[PDB]
């Protein structure tokens, strides 16, 4: 149970930050 | 309200983790491809193969709905022989990739879900695991391919279909020159960039539904109603995954 | 040793509903061993957990003087060549036929030459009785012949643990004799060691040299047929004979009457 | 754990154990290993699962399309009751 | 039941082909 | 008239394969008539041509003196509220609880005010004995619960015909107890008139008056209970003991068996 | 081969076709139609409609903001930046927004109501419900179907108006097109009844055949948990592909 | 096939079947047909279902919420055992 | 097989000639 939440956590954390830095790509 | 708030974000962060875990473990591996070729040929024939016809009779009515929508829009200007740069432009950068994803979602996302969720119930993957074959990477990862390897080419055969549906409406029907048309086309638009764009985002579709179909298949509960409620979460999400993501790559891509 | 399998003080609860609630087993070596009880009191986990496919909470599952749940992922894929499941639903493969079904353990773990392993497969498909269905897909048989298919794939590796899985639920007294018949020749000549967990009490019983009456989360009582057939307890006798009321309820609980007779 | 055949003259002999693992170095050159045999000794072994009975019996056969009418020795009785699980004829498998 | 898969694939892979060169041909 | 229902030469056949050829049953009015049969010879379509769901291609079917298929529409939906099926899949409604499932006939055919609706609907849900479950989803509920509200709801009318469709089939001996003792009180005290299609021999024989053994698309036998548990017959003897090896081949139809071993 | 296997699909395609017509017919003719069905409509409403609405709402906000971006790049090359209100509107108006109402609608709740129907034909509801006199045709097939017909169209109005701020919030609050000229151009030029009322006429026509197809794949489904599986599949599949067919139909007569 | 009610004094009796068509036009005006009895005759009934005995225990109750404890009188033994089915207690169905 | 032959000849027949009539459209 633990394991899989990190792995979502970690997960969600880098498709948050790849979208982020795809963003910021973006607009500038 | 954060009675129940708190523990649907918990469970939406588990169900992430479990498909990243499905992911990880159905895809990390060396003998992955070879003894497998019998199994990709047969995933690649019910993903691709019967999910040929939806894309080339929907290619050719969407490709003749923007030659006549574009017609009446350029003949104001009488820049009607560009109908050939606006029909391929709007289906390289946008229609194409994602209604073929949509219609994938549909056609072969669902199947595949279906079919995995049946598995399931069956318990053939439990009687896969009972002689030492593991399911992730017997059943699933060849499922996986066979949906990356067969989008992009829907998105191709949905393009070539539907520029030449244009031309039938352009050309054909209401009478622009061949020869502008093709010729105006060619060498205005077509550009190296716009097919490896339409490509990488139709990779990416490609990536984003088949996940999202294996892992919905994957995660169902066995009864003969907990599969028709992920074959419809299945499409549901697919769909928004498809839009959102086609939003953010346009915005990246197109400035 | 002489238990194959032996359960200590195992335990397991999904969600919060405790459905073993430390229960100890013994498996002899040779012998069938029944495991009945009340359905839908979730016997057949009882098998999942000898497979090591869900892991306990407590206790331990010894396969052979072998902690299972202790064990790695390599050591138990190579201990799971000495069992097999046979699921009520026949569990087979529905894209090939029954020959390929019965084929794939061979063609999956040993290096068989082709004219061996037909040989050694449609043997097997002959042992059960399904030689001239060779060729139907899954979908093509009966609800009996897919369990009699899978029993032929579950002993093609040759194993030692054949945990059969409510074999009897929903069938006639044709194919309830079949069956009986095949695991008894089965258990007899190739000396495998059954774990019948079924709730069809006159045909398991025909069979089963030790049984296991499970019911209350526990185990109630065990031992050989005669045993059972005499043993003077309240829920053991109603579950055995089939009582309709008894210390199980035949009422679901529902409390007064006349106010939900006159609101 | 180990298999060896021995024949000495027209009679094939097998040793040790008969399974899976060993079924090859006799089903590579099993020609030679049965050529011109009237009987085919099983003292010499063990355990015969499954693909031993196969083996034997596709030599039985290799060796019966050589005229000569071949004839089982020393047979372990486990043998026959696990060939007779299988419903095996008295035209495959000579008792 | 095979060979139908086979050589249907292989129809798919040359259609998949012929698109993409129709395409690349009215691309320059 | 004595016969209730009183099938005559009906056949019924779909596709090209020939599921009833000449077969003729009476059903007495007032007693238990059993037909039983081997599993997956499709018996579960005799009542739907009782129910007029489906046409046969000849002979008739004389419910009460009124041939079946010969009627109408609204004299069908008519009759229809005398017949109640017993699906053994419980066939409940599953956007309603067990209450309103229980009250939809009454809610539907009959104008009775809120309170002596509710109070009959508790009477009979208590009858059956799930009046404590009134309240629970028929998701809740277990699979031997589900064909006893399924009874509580087709008894709601007041029938004189419930056909029921195999109602034992996969179920522990407590559940078959409760089920055979609610068919033959409910058989008893409303006087009711069972159809009991069903292949659990030692349970159906227990409440049966007139069994009707239905084998190789036609009738083989017919009697009282001790008329059948006597008959020297070698499929009605296979068929009632369960004996593996009979008339009905235990071997699939194989053929030769060299060229299967040795290609 | 050919001949023979043309000739059988052919005719089964006929018998399908027949037996459809069939079922609504039998289905949408009655007196009680609408009274004493005021509760089962509006839970069909509820699991059709209200169901169906988060994912038409983000849609058509994530479509408009495509149709915002790309209609951007277009314009500004003419310094025609200020017609991107109307662009989207009538882009919105005429195709995507019905089609994709359609698509997504025939996705999420097209395919729910042939799971939904398939399942309670194999739990032998249907069949019970026929045993006691009560007509499901007239009972559970009228009700989804007319929930079908009524939720289509909002669902449409709903996704343009949801699509028009989206590229609303691309044009004007992102790139910096003036506020005024945005709306105030979109508004004036473009907009009149024409418009809309063809964008309601060909919802209406996707409606109906979208819930039609829907319901009889539900309806003729093979009970089987394979056979219901296998109708959701073609439940979307067909759904599409007649979406498509009738809105270039219904592009080519109402437009050109 | 018809229900007419004629009650005695304090002694109600119930004429004909008794079943669901007939139950309205005793339900619509149970209460003057109950008030000041105690005794409900049930000879001159035929035939009563369970939409009868539903009628015959609201009756009953409403008869015993106004002090005069009710008894029946010439109830037919098949109303017994049609009720003793259904499980009725003895305060409800006095016997 | 007969009538279902003809009924697909038929068929193939009247997708033809539906061509043959979007053909007078144009080309
Ligand atoms: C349904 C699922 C989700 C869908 C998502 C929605 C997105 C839909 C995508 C549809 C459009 C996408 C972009 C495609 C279009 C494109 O880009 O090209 C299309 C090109 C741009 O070419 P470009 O290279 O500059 O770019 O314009 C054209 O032809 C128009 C060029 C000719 C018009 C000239 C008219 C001049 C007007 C004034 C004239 C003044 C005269 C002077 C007086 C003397
Ligand atoms: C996926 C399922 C199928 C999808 C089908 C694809 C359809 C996509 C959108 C098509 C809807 C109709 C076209 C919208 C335009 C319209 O109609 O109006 C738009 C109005 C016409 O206004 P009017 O003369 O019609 O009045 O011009 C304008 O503002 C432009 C003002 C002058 C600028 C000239 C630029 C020329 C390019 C215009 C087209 C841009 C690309 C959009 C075409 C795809």
């Amino acid at each position: 149970k633990k394991n899989e939440i990190w792995v979502g956590i970690f997960l969600l954390a880098a498709l948050l930050a790849a979208l982020f830095v795809c963003l910021k790509a973006a607009n500038v | 309200a954060l009675a129940s708030l708190g523990h649907k974000g918990i469970k939406t962060l588990r169900t992430f983790g479990r498909a990243g875990l499905m992911l990880f473990n159905a895809l990390v591996g060396k003998p992955e491809f070879r003894k497998h070729a019998p199994l990709l040929v047969r995933q690649l024939y019910n993903v691709g193969v019967l999910s040929m016809l939806i894309i080339v009779v929907s290619g050719v009515f969407i490709g003749m709905v923007l030659g006549l929508q574009g017609y009446l829009v350029l003949t104001t200007y009488s820049a009607e022989t560009s109908l050939g740069m606006l029909v391929a432009l709007s289906l390289l950068r946008e229609l194409g990739p994602v209604v073929a994803a949509l219609l994938f979602a549909g056609r072969a996302g669902s199947a595949l879900t279906a079919e995995i969720g049946l598995m399931r119930a069956t318990e053939q993957l439990s009687s896969m695991e009972m002689m030492a074959v593991d399911p992730l990477r017997r059943v699933i990862s060849p499922r996986f391919w066979a949906g990356v390897i067969s989008l992009p080419l829907l998105t191709v055969i949905f393009v070539a279909v539907g520029i030449w549906g244009g031309s039938l409406v352009g050309v054909s029907w209401k009478g622009i020159d061949s020869g502008f048309f093709w010729s105006a086309m060619q060498n205005a638009v077509d550009w190296r960039m716009d097919l490896v764009n339409c490509l990488i985002k139709s990779v990416v579709f490609a990536i984003t539904v088949t996940w999202i179909s294996l892992f919905n298949g994957y995660d169902a509960i066995p009864t003969s109603a907990g599969i028709s409620r992920a074959t419809t979460r299945t499409v549901v999400h697919s769909s928004l995954a498809v839009l959102g993501l086609d939003f953010v790559l346009t915005a990246l891509m197109f400035g | 040793v002489a238990n194959l399998v032996d359960m200590r003080d195992v335990s397991f609860t999904r969600g919060n509903r405790c459905i073993f609630d430390n229960i100890s087993l013994t498996v002899p070596r040779g012998k069938i061993t029944a495991i009945m009880g009340p359905s839908g009191i979730g016997k057949t986990t009882l098998l999942r957990l000898i497979g090591g496919q869900i892991a306990p909470d407590h206790g331990e599952i010894l396969f052979d003087g072998e902690n299972i749940p202790a064990m790695s992922r390599s050591r138990l894929y190579t201990v799971r060549k000495r069992m097999s499941m046979l699921f009520q639903s026949g569990a087979l493969f529905t894209d090939m036929n029954v020959f390929d079904n019965v084929a794939y353990p061979l063609r999956e773990h040993t290096q068989l030459p082709a004219p061996l392993l037909h040989s050694t497969v449609m043997m097997k498909l002959e042992a059960v009785g399904l030689r001239g269905a060779a060729k139907l897909m899954p979908s093509e048989l009966s609800g009996g012949m897919a369990r009699r298919a899978a029993l032929a794939r579950a002993i093609a590796l040759e194993p030692d643990l054949i945990m059969f899985d409510e074999p009897f639920v929903g069938q006639d007294p044709i194919t309830m004799g079949v069956l009986v018949k095949l695991i008894s020749e089965l258990n007899s000549a190739l000396g495998v060691t059954c774990v019948v967990v079924s709730h069809d009490v006159p045909e398991v019983l025909s069979i089963a040299d030790h049984a296991w009456i499970l019911a209350d989360k526990k185990i109630v009582a065990h031992g050989s047929a005669q045993a059972l057939q005499a043993n003077p307890d309240p829920r053991v006798r109603q579950f055995l004979d089939g009582i309709a009321d008894g210390p199980v309820p035949f009422r679901y609980p529902a409390g007064d009457y006349h106010a939900d007779l006159l609101p | 754990e180990s298999l060896s055949w021995m024949q000495t003259g027209d009679t094939l002999a097998l040793s040790g154990e008969l399974d899976q693992d060993v079924l090859l170095p006799l089903w590579e050159m099993r020609e030679e290993a049965v050529k011109g045999i009237t009987c085919i000794d099983l003292s010499r072994v063990s355990r015969v699962d499954t693909g031993g009975l196969a083996l034997l019996l596709h030599l039985i056969d290799l060796a019966k399309k050589q005229g000569n009418n071949v004839t089982l020795q020393g047979v372990n009785d486990k043998v026959y009751t696990l060939a007779k699980l299988y419903n095996l004829p008295a035209d495959v498998l000579p008792r | 039941q095979t060979k139908k898969n086979e050589i249907w694939v292989g129809i798919f892979l040359l259609a998949a082909l012929l698109a993409a060169l129709f395409v690349c041909l009215k691309a320059a």
